């Protein structure tokens, strides 16, 4: 797994390419993906991170 | 550390998009500005921390302190240089320096030196003419030990890691972002460049099929595929150049 | 100061080997 | 560190000094 073969490679994007015209038709969901990373209450954590350090800094 | 970098397995501060409008982010410049900052400061540290180091008997004892920082002289060399019993390194700088004072080398010709009285009392030779290297090897001869007593009757690497898998995913989001856009704007040509290349890709794949156990060990790849027609058509050019 | 010590101390050096040629002198007359 | 040369360096200079001392023995030597 360490290293990429044309299968490989031609299956990622052939992957990637299928999952960008779903979006359009909305025929998946995707929103696993989406909350996973945006994650509202991580965001408030880190923002109350940089206000203890705008605290702690002045 | 080697001569030339080692390669590894994991990735190492992949790029940051500029292609992203800066009326909507207005934050690309400032984790830029932290970048540089970091490689401003990471300068610093790095030139520190290398500027940082730039019937009767006898009684013999050897005792708990034998020990090299301070070596014993012979009594020529302890003439030519002063000092009674100093060090290695020291005595090696003071002849060098001797020899570059009495302006010896050249007015090999700063290999040879001109060979002095003192000198040839030390070295116990007799040339006019001896190389810097031979002189300095004598150096090694010429000193001995000192005397016993004789009397007689990290978390950073996982940090960077992390910055590292995370500025990926913002390249992925970026990508992500910049194939709808690019939709966005002109949707013929893009939607065209779809439909051609997921078909090519979809032959690329299967490009690779018949080439199994069980798919190569039966007969239904020689006979009767002539809607094939790939091999089964090469044995008239193999067999000519006799691989058989 | 890492000058000021260094510019001192070669002379020191410089002194201790021209006082080892003056003990040249006192032991050709004797 | 920029006390640490400056901890050396006087002490060279009286050793400069005292072996002005010496030297001034060489004039009583004589």
């Amino acid at each position: 797994y360490n290293n990429v073969t044309l299968k490989n490679l031609t299956a990622f994007q052939l992957l990637s390419q299928r999952e960008n015209i779903c979006e359009l038709l909305n025929l998946v969901e995707s929103t696993e993906r989406h909350n996973s990373i945006i994650n509202p209450e991580r965001q408030r954590m880190s923002l109350e991170e940089m206000k203890k350090m705008l605290d702690a800094l002045k | 550390t080697q001569t030339n970098p080692v390669p590894v397995t994991y990735p190492t501060d992949a790029y940051i998009p500029t292609y992203l409008p800066d009326d909507k982010v207005s934050n690309l410049a400032d984790l830029k500005k932290l970048i540089e900052m970091d490689s401003r400061l990471d300068l610093y540290l790095t030139r520190r921390r290398l500027d940082t180091s730039i019937l009767r008997c006898s009684i013999t004892i050897q005792l708990r302190g034998v020990d090299g920082g301070k070596v014993q002289y012979s009594p020529n060399l302890a003439t030519l240089i002063g000092m009674q019993t100093g060090s290695v390194n020291d005595a090696v700088y003071s002849i060098y320096k001797y020899i570059l004072i009495n302006n010896l080398f050249v007015t090999p010709e700063l290999g040879e030196v001109k060979l002095d009285s003192l000198l040839q009392k030390v070295l116990d030779t007799n040339a006019a003419h001896l190389p810097l290297m031979n002189v300095v090897q004598t150096v090694n001869k010429l000193v001995s030990p000192l005397p016993p007593i004789i009397l007689d009757y990290a978390e950073d690497t996982a940090k960077l890691r992390e910055i590292t898998k995370l500025a990926l995913q913002l390249n992925s989001s970026a990508q992500k972002y910049q194939f709808f856009h690019e939709l966005s704007l002109h949707p013929r040509e893009t939607l065209t460049h779809y439909l051609w290349s997921s078909k090519q890709n979809e032959l690329v794949l299967q490009g690779d099929q018949y080439f199994n156990e069980d798919a190569a060990r039966t007969s239904d790849i020689y006979s009767n595929n002539n809607n094939d027609r790939s091999l089964m058509g090469n044995i008239s050019l193999l067999y000519s150049q006799g691989r058989l | 100061e890492k000058l000021k010590y260094v510019k001192e101390s070669e002379k020191m050096l410089n002194d201790r080997l021209s006082l080892s040629k003056q003990i040249l002198d006192l032991n050709k007359s004797l």
